[PDB]
């Protein structure tokens, strides 16, 4: 319903349903490198670990679960080559504060998109808005996304998916929870 | 419409690095790697405009023309100005997978496959034209990955790209008066391929291979 | 032998000139360039994505409240929310935007901006709220009524929850480029109160994006001065002894 | 007939600007902004020969070519004469809305958006030709108007126009001995177009932003 | 009737009548600089202070009143860009000095039009000849005359008709006075 | 390569020759021209003016 | 005359350029090349011998 094709380009069905994050009215983000989120899961996970080699696309779909009281937006945007970097040093970041897995990391700074680049200009990337009063599902098609013609998934994430509130969650009480889903499908897995 | 098409953009001439060295005499181990030569790994991202600018795409595929200026002074006046004598000096693209000079007369200055040019002072700087030395089809600007098959590699650091090291020594043996040299080298990208553009860096920089921000 | 002789300037080095020079390895072999998605030609097509505005311009607002501007139920009726100066060189809501950030590697700029606000709410929020534009030649509006008499666009965010705001076409490079930032206003007001169910929350948020149209025009590049100025940068020596 | 068109009569290199700088060892803040360059903004009403000519007409339209000639000369004569090192100058056109060098080593002299142009003594006189840079039209040789929207803006400035800045600076570090370098600047217009003329200047000029005349 | 076309170009109908000028036998000369004299009168000033932007021609119409036994000669002439100067100091001639409005201003020194060039060559410019002997009006036609292809009403003058007696007027009494009138009808004014 | 050998008055600085030299900004695109009434083209037309 | 001028990097020795140099003997003769069985065009026939 209504999918995004990312940089318009068009390359399974198993549609791996992570575990639902709780959208809190003071949430700042939730971020799942692609490769590595399915690295561990079924018959893609199984394949990636008994080859050396992987090469196939993407199809992205978030879903939040929410009455007509309640409001807030969410950036669905998908970053390719997502470099992250550190916060108050000159350390790199480390394979464990990387290589989050299929339970996904946390913006710390999602204003800069930890990055140090702008969130404003996050829209350049492929995106979908989510406006609780108009919508609620986003779809994202993602391209091969890769340099060489093949890649070691072990190694290397080829897109980052990340989910950022731009308009914080709010209902009448202070406190608020919205569950968001997020379902990745792997097309022509290798 | 033309001027800001990518290939304008991007292809402009920039001081990608200036060191000089001194060479008086050197037999002794003083400033050893720095007797009478310098090396350099060729990096984009040394300086902060550049990599401003390159920073604004995921993937890069472009031809680096290289063009040396060398300029020669002395303070000391130890003598009359006697003017400056004509020094030849070599430069020596070695690509990655090669084997860097570690002083100045060692013997990789006359490998026979690695690419030198030698000019001398007098002369026009030198150009050379570096390809596209990538084992990918483009050079990765950002690389959401690990170099080695180990959990000890570096974040963000692809053994791929890596264009190649460049060594400029004087050939001419030591002559009885020491000189100070200095070499700017300016490279121009040409023939410039872009990809995935990405939001601008808004945070100052804190490494020359991290991504960190600082606030 | 061909009688020559050498015109003024040879054996200059311009770091502007487009001469062929000799490849360094004549016999290597770069690696085929495959089909890479997201290709970039032309840096206007950059400038042609919308990106969010600050438009939260207090002064104690600070990162993420910046993109937004909130209306609650106790704002008053023919109040200002927000004023945004058409000028993307100088530093203001337009500033860290993705037009802003390219134009500021130009000198002249020249073309019409594009303007879309979204109201972010809940479903049955209801009100009205006047997006008045000001040409250069003219001074901000302060209050409702004078800002009707002007172009203005009645928004009722209960009906529709986003609209678009066409810039008419402006040349920064005429108006005022230190010729020694009044360029232009778009402000908005709340015509109505804001009304909200109970079970609903009592404030709402905008967030507003720009975008230039496809007559942008940029001339003149020059050096960018929001890089945060050239600093030595760590493991730089250590990187090329 | 062909002698007098108008880009026969206006096209005539002529000197526009000529001004020599010391450069020995100026580590210390003697002569600030003189210390080792100087700076020359690109303004036609400096010769009254060339003002006489261009005033004859309203606007105008035409790209510069300029011709830089170096001198280098020393009358303290503190050793023999040994010749004159050959320095390396560098011409950096620095244009309208751009920040100019305010230091010999500044960091602005390695922008790498403004051109530069890298000559030796030695060498013949480098060219360049700069084109018509201007928002309008043509260059407004007259302006019936206030620059600034303010009340305090001058009279007949046009924030139009401003060709630009140019600079120029020894390359090479001080070297042990000072000298005296005398830099000539030539500027030829260049396919020119003109407007509306006028009657000629009959007084002697006042200043060169006014037309103030002495009776 | 008879009117002069400036440099053969041919780009409303108000009008605008300035007050008259007494012509004396002392007078030096009048000038108007023409987006500054219309700028506080009628639609066409309401106009320019309601825009911030201004393209248009004019229409110049210079007339006057006297008897067959009247002498004298006009140079009524419309320099374009007729930036003023001072006469006995370095310093720029002021705004007061400048915008004279729809008053007007006189010549200092018309023998080198407050300029410093000469009034003999003035007649380069588009000019016509008023010899009361045979005629008493003349009609200019104004081009748009300006480098960019917009420009700002209330800064930048790109008119300046200049109204010089050349031949002094004269008649048997010592004292003589004949009116000049000055109309000025700007065409597609914005 | 072509032998080639200098003519004499080679490097020399004629202040009245007509070479190309080159451009200082050659991705600059000028403003391009309008038709201003009034252009001369011939100085002679200037004096043919009484 | 052809009005010329010197680009960056002339006189330098590149130490991989091929450029046409100067006969030493231009009316020697050669020897006269016969065929010799077993020649090598490519060095990738050299690695496809087991």
């Amino acid at each position: 319903a209504n999918y995004c094709c990312a940089y318009g380009e068009w390359p399974t069905d198993r549609f791996y349903t992570l575990k639902s994050v709780k959208w809190e009215t003071e949430s700042t983000g939730w971020w799942w490198k692609l490769p590595d989120a399915l690295n561990n899961i079924g018959m893609f996970g199984q394949n990636v670990q008994h080859h050396y080699l992987y090469r196939s696309g993407f199809l992205i779909h978030v879903q939040c679960n929410a009455t007509k009281f309640h409001q807030g937006a969410l950036l669905v945007v998908a970053i390719p080559e997502h470099q992250r970097g550190a916060h108050n040093t000159t350390t790199s970041p480390g394979f464990d504060d990387i290589m989050k897995g299929e339970e996904g990391g946390t913006f710390n700074h999602p204003y800069v998109l930890d990055d140090g680049t702008s969130l404003a200009c996050a829209t350049i990337f492929p995106h979908q808005w989510i406006n609780l009063r108009t919508n609620n599902s986003a779809t994202i098609v993602l391209p091969w996304m890769n340099a060489a013609p093949m890649d070691f998934p072990l190694r290397h994430n080829q897109w980052t998916l990340a989910i950022i509130p731009v308009v914080p969650l709010g209902t009448r009480t202070v406190s608020s929870m919205v569950p968001i889903t997020v379902s990745i499908a792997p097309m022509c897995c290798e | 419409v033309s001027e800001t098409l990518v290939e304008n953009f991007l292809s402009r001439a920039a001081l990608v690095s200036k060191r000089s060295f001194e060479y008086k005499n050197h037999t002794s181990s003083e400033a050893r790697t720095d007797k009478n030569f310098y090396k350099w790994t060729i990096n984009t991202k040394s300086f902060v405009q550049l990599r401003r600018k390159l920073e604004l795409f995921t993937y890069l595929r472009f031809d680096a023309e290289i063009t040396i200026l060398t300029t020669v002074a002395v303070g000391s006046n130890n003598s009359t100005y006697m003017g400056l004598p004509d020094l030849t000096l070599q430069a020596m693209f070695v690509p990655t997978g090669a084997l860097t000079p570690e002083k100045q007369d060692s013997f990789h200055w006359q490998s026979g496959s690695n690419a030198s040019v030698f000019f001398k002072v007098s002369d026009p700087p030198a150009r050379m034209t570096i390809p596209f030395m990538c084992i990918n089809s483009a050079y990765s600007v950002f690389y959401d990955g690990f170099a080695g098959f180990e959990k000890n590699g570096l974040y963000g650091i692809n053994p791929a790209d890596t264009i190649g090291n460049l060594c400029v020594r004087i050939v001419n043996e030591h002559q009885p008066i020491g000189f100070t040299v200095t070499v700017r080298v300016y490279m121009k990208p040409k023939h410039i391929k872009a990809w995935a553009p990405r939001p601008p860096r808004t945070l100052p920089y804190m490494s020359i291979a991290n991504a960190n921000y600082k606030g | 032998g061909v009688p020559t002789y050498l015109l003024p300037g040879s054996g200059q080095f311009l770091t502007t000139d487009d001469h062929s020079s000799a490849p360094v390895l004549p016999c290597f072999n770069p690696t085929p360039e495959m089909h890479i998605p997201g290709q970039v030609r032309n840096m206007l097509e950059v400038i042609q994505v919308e990106s969010m505005m600050e438009i939260n311009n207090t002064e104690n607002a600070v990162g993420m409240q910046r993109l937004k501007v909130d209306i609650s139920v106790l704002t008053d009726v023919d109040q200002l929310l927000f004023n945004i100066p058409l000028d993307i060189q100088l530093d203001g809501p337009l500033r860290n935007t993705l037009v802003g950030n390219i134009s500021r590697y130009y000198t002249h700029w020249s073309g019409s901006l594009e303007m879309t606000f979204m109201f972010c709410g809940s479903f049955m929020a209801t009100g009205k709220l006047i997006l008045c534009y000001t040409p250069p030649g003219g001074s901000c509006p302060t209050t409702r009524e004078t800002a009707m008499l002007g172009t203005h666009i009645v928004w009722d965010f209960g009906l529709q929850s986003s609209v678009t705001l066409v810039i008419p076409w402006i040349s920064g490079s005429h108006y005022r480029m230190f010729n020694n930032a009044n360029v232009g206003y778009v402000t908005c007001f709340m015509q109505t109160n804001l009304i909200v169910p109970s079970e609903s929350s009592n404030t709402c948020s905008l967030i507003g994006f720009v975008a230039a149209k496809d007559d942008f025009s940029l001339r003149l590049m020059r050096d960018s001065p929001d890089i945060g100025q050239l600093e030595h940068l760590h493991e730089a020596e250590a990187a090329y002894q």
